[PDB]
């Protein structure tokens, strides 16, 4: 007669590693590494992303004629662009402190476009300014949130304009300057050969003089446009003075900003999903402490790790008799 | 020598073989304490991770590559810290868990060994060969710590005398 | 079954019960080695921390929020690394310390078990019930490894014969 | 007769956690987390902080009329401001590279104010310039370390001034420019309508032209002042040339800089204490390897951790019989 | 009591002393498993380190000391994380390795203890003093698990009877 | 008769520490800390460093007359300068975005100097411009990659020059401006008192006006030179227009840039060695996971650690009997 002492076995082929032993077959195990994603862009903690398909932030803000115009969400938790987007600046240029702008717009609690200076209020300047790299439906056109001012009759009187932010929300205001190719273009467009833009706030004290020089044609254009912005505080006023080259605000944006995220680059499509953690390759179900999906995550995420496998032995050695 | 397919109702236990037959019985006490110990281990490893909102993105331009590089050293820095610590943490806890089971088995073995004494011999395979006859009730009595050794002491002694001559 | 209030002079030890009375005696050797082992553990955990001068402050303006955010990922990064590693380090070392005590107790038990052999029986509670009479001197002799087993072997055998009949 | 083997118990209710078991009552234990602070701002490694009560660094450096003037310490290990300070720029403006300035002044080995250009040396310009947002005791006043120059008689001759740093210590020098609201203010204050400031060092080559534009009134003021600084090296000279709008140095600062700290924001008061680690909520006795007081620490600090408790079992299980 | 110079062919083993002489014999089975276990430990500690290309350099100017300071907090941050974790990782694994050897020794001891039973007495020093005569073949038989206990049981009993009288 | 159970010992004095016990003598052990280096600067993954002995990156790029001219490597993995280098800017000045330039040049896949505007193509300006802080062999000389233009006859006609990058590689172009000490030097050198440089690319739109002011003599020079750069893309053109003060490109550099490293400061000499990890105190054989050599490492390095010793017990306690 015999009585033996021993332990459980089963059909499990789950293997685990120890400090001292590799590939120990074990009865039960638990991977602590998250490896699966859902292949979709999702709301993040309940808030939809701002998805710009083939649009830059710059072209979206300026009201680019290509880009879709039902791209008005009251609020967003992160922004998604394509890896390489196609609708940036129709007229060659740049945006000043562009990266800080993108970062500030990456998460917005409230956003609302308002008209700040009607296009029709320019009585003694032409507002009809337009170019053949900014078509809208076939006619040479322009950005819709911003107006290219040019001389009327044969004159460009000094512009002196102010806007008092009466809203209790802070205002994102955009304007630019046009850098012509030569003095002939300068006076053709603005009459006055020598020209300035001055912009004033409780905080901002700006003076821009256009740079008139020979330049590389970019999309056939040798001129440049440079855009600028600020946040006009609740009861503050912005003051514009210019005698040429001024690309004026038409619309501005009420903005409430309580925190940040970033700009994601993803080819993916919006699913109708909710996640605590979004990746550019899909969303992730953020229960495990570690993941190996992608480093560029947004949300409350597990820690990114360079591993295939993190498997914790739970049951016993499976060496059956 | 190994594990047991037939012990389907617990983690640790006993196999007996007598004239009435043979089979497996699990120790549900030490099993359930193991199943709670290992569940705490996993839950601690998972629940001690504090995670907050982060947005990791590349938002530096081409005249800010020194800062982009700083951000890169940082990200790689954390990737390495996490990769190594998680890999080693798994390895270390796995050795601990597998030793924990070995420890539980050995304790169940000792409970039996002290009960039997010279009434059985140790085979060196985790089994005891009785000198006397151990019926189904006798086996139950060894499992639940109730084995009473005087009842068989006399019968068992003569039987080692028989072996020594 | 548990610990002992009455053993006030050491960590591990012995309780004896005989006709002359009962009481606790500590093993000061294994106790002091434990008290040094655990003091090294704590001191290592504390003294291996290298700390240098740092001034953590928020000194980026509102056109430097990308760098402020970099500094934030960093700070949160380190907070998480430290939080998890310190939490897990406590958990792991605690299991180790509590097993260390169990190991020390078990060793003190074995020293006795080899000395007594068949002159006493194991009760399965960390006690041994002698077959013979063990006076205050006999008890001291078991504690300090001096127990001499021939003196009681004959007296103890007849007494298991008495039990087996 | 029986002899038992066992272990110590006591009345301890100290609980510890293990990987496998929660809330194990234990005989003795040691918390490795520092949780207590002293509620005071302290010397840091023996060196007092520079405590600016309701003063900015800018207003303290410029010699702001509100701010206390016995705020001269030879040396300091960190700076403390209030969370929101009240005495910044009396006249609306800004300081150029302000954050780098604050950071550089956060820990100073030696600091000493010296007069670099006496107020009384301006023979053909008025030095008496003053405003009603910079009162001192009731009379409109100004910053004491810096002089507002204006025209004398009805003229502003070109200023051409140099200062050779004869000290062996490096010199922190401050100056600014005044951006008027319009040409009428410009010539009223400086006569010359068109105006520059030039500033020269072995390292610095600066040219400032004032920006004359319409602006938001801030404290009733539509003009702005902008301040600038450098470190004038030991045997280097600084050269100033201006025909208007120049806010001149009067005093500068000998500075020795051997390392950095930061600016702490704290409501607290200075105790008469010494610490290796200061927090904005109190000082900490930096023996343990981990703390949970506050993240913004200065000194040789334990590692900040998001925990209530880090308790190491030292004694035995306390399960008495 | 200690280790053995004379056991040059293995990690764990046996020393025997009889009338024919004395010497050391290693258990090559448990030794080779130890020598593989410890080689895995070292290799895991080394091979789990993921390292990528980095260029750590100081490339911020004197109007970028806030960013230089950020880069400094980062570098010191990682230095501290690595210093503490590597120091503690060595300490923890060393205790584990030294316990692993103790565990292997104790298991080799138990294999002998179950074989001998009452035919020898435990001295409490890791040795067994036989009651009967154990020749060179008898010793080999104890090492390779082949010891057959009936052959000596009778001879050994009378010899404890001789001691008890 | 006795049989004992026990373990191996030897003559080893190697000591190890445990959590609970210090200085345990052990039979065998393995240090996991790398502490040795080879005392030499080495190729990094097979690619030689660019070693500038006593030359700055700036002076090397401008073609400094002191610096050696066989300092042309097709490719390099990192750059080494001395801790304090002696051949920087011969004429006092500075380089714009210098640190970003150094960082970009720290690792280059292909580099090749090409002549972009011959010195001999300046028909109506003097190209012979030279100074006594830039000697080459005894005659006052200048940078070889860049030309100081001055008036010819008594005139400085507007320069209007373009260069189309026909190569398929991107081009690093350098130019500068001269900031004279006064109007007399200005017209002596350039005739035209009022002067500009304009520089244009598909990306760059630059306007420089020289700053004419009184300044500290540095190496006897009160004038300054300021250098600028860009990357001219493959089929892009750069356009230069100036009527004075222009320091023109002569040579530019074809550049292929696939990744970064940094600038190492080392006194060391190049050995004929190959490493995966270089330190400024020597190269390291990157097998162990931790090292204590130096923090400023380049390559795939072990983790830098503040330790003397990381020794893993492998064998047994060595307490012989
Ligand atoms: C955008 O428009 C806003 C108006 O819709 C501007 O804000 C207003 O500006 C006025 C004038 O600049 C300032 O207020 C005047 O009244 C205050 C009292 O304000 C307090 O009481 C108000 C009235 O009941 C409340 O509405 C306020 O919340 C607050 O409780 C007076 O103290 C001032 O007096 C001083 O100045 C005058 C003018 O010269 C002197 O003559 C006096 O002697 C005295 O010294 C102001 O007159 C205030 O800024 C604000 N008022 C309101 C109601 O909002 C805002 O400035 C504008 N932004 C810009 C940049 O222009
Ligand atoms: C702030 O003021 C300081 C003076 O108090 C200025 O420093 C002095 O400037 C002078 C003139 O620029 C320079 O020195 C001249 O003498 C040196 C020798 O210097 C060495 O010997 C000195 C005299 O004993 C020591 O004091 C020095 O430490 C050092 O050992 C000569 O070599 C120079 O000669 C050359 O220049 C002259 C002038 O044209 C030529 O004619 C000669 O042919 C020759 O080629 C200098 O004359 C030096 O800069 C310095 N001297 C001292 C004593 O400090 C400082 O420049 C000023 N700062 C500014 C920015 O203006
Ligand atoms: C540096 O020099 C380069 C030339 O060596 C410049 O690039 C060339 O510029 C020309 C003129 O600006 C542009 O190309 C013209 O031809 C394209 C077709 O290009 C496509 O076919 C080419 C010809 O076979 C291929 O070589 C190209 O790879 C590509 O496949 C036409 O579509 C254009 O037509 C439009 O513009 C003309 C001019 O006014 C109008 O009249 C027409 O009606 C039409 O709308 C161009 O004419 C192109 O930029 C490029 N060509 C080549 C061969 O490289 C480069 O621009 C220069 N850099 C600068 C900054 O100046
Ligand atoms: C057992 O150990 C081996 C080492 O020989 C591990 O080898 C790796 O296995 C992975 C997983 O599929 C392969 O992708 C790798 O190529 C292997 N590495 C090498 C160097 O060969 C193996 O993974 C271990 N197996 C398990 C299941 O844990
Ligand atoms: C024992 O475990 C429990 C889990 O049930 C721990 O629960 C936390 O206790 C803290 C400390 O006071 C409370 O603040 C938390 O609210 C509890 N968490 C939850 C989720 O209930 C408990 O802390 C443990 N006790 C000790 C003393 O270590
Ligand atoms: C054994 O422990 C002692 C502590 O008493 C360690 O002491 C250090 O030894 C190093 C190494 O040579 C010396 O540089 C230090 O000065 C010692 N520190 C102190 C505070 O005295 C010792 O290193 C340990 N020895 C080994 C070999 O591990
Ligand atoms: C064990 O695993 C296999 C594979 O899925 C499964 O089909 C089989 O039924 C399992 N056996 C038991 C007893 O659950
Ligand atoms: C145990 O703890 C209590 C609570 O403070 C204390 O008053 C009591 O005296 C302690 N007992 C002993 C024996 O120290
Ligand atoms: C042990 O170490 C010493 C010191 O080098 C060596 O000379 C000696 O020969 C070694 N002994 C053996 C047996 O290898």
């Amino acid at each position: 007669d015999q009585i033996c002492i021993g332990y459980h076995a089963n059909n499990s082929t789950e293997q685990v590693d120890t400090i001292m032993e590799k590939n120990v077959t074990v009865t039960h195990a638990q991977d602590i590494l998250e490896k699966t994603h859902n292949g979709k862009l999702c709301n993040l903690d309940g808030v939809k992303p701002l998805i710009l398909r083939d649009c830059s932030v710059a072209g979206w803000l300026l009201g680019n004629p290509m880009c879709d115009e039902f791209l008005n969400v009251p609020e967003w938790s992160y922004i998604v662009e394509k890896i390489n987007p196609a609708n940036d600046l129709c007229y060659p240029g740049n945006f000043n402190d562009y990266e800080e702008l993108k970062h500030l717009l990456s998460r917005i609690n409230h956003f609302e476009k308002i008209q700040i200076i009607p296009k029709s209020s320019w009585s003694d300047h032409e507002a009809s300014g337009v170019s053949s790299v900014c078509p809208y439906q076939g006619r040479s056109s322009f950005f819709r949130n911003v107006v290219w001012l040019t001389k009327k009759d044969n004159a460009y009187p000094t512009i002196k304009r102010s806007y008092n932010n009466t809203n209790q929300e802070d205002l994102l205001v955009l304007w630019g300057i046009h850098h012509p190719n030569d003095a002939a273009e300068q006076t053709r467009l603005y009459q006055n050969p020598t020209t300035y833009i001055s912009v004033g706030t409780s905080t901002l004290n700006q003076r821009l003089v256009p740079k008139i020089a020979t330049r590389s044609k970019v999309n056939g254009q040798s001129g440049r446009m440079e855009f600028f912005w600020t946040i006009l505080k609740s009861n503050d006023a912005i003051n514009f003075e210019s005698n040429g080259n001024f690309i004026a605000p038409e619309n501005a944006y009420k903005i409430v900003k309580k925190g940040d995220s970033t700009i994601m680059k993803s080819e993916l499509e919006y699913g109708n999903c909710n996640t605590k953690c979004q990746t550019p390759i899909g969303a992730i179900n953020s229960s495990m402490p570690f993941h190996n999906i992608h480093p560029l995550t947004i949300g409350e995420c597990p820690k990114y790790v360079k591993s295939n496998r993190l498997v914790l032995a739970t049951g016993l050695r499976n060496s059956p008799q | 020598e190994g594990g047991w397919q037939g012990m389907v109702d617990g983690w640790y236990g006993y196999h007996h073989s007598n004239e009435q037959g043979s089979g497996y019985a699990a120790d549900k006490e030490s099993t359930q304490k193991a199943i709670d110990g290992v569940t705490n281990k996993v839950n601690s490893i998972i629940d001690k991770m504090n995670t907050q909102f982060e947005a990791v993105g590349r938002e530096f331009n081409n005249l800010e590559r020194r800062i982009e590089n700083l951000n890169k050293k940082m990200e790689d820095g954390f990737l390495d810290v996490w990769t190594y610590n998680a890999e080693l943490l798994v390895l270390m806890e796995n050795e601990r868990t597998l030793d924990f089971h070995d420890s539980n088995v050995k304790n169940l073995y000792d409970k039996v060994r002290l009960q039997l004494r010279d009434n059985a011999k140790e085979l060196g395979n985790g089994c005891f060969e009785f000198y006397h006859r151990c019926d189904n009730e006798c086996m139950e009595s060894v499992r639940n710590g109730t084995y009473d050794y005087p009842q068989y002491s006399e019968e068992a002694r003569l039987k080692r005398e028989e072996i020594s001559s």
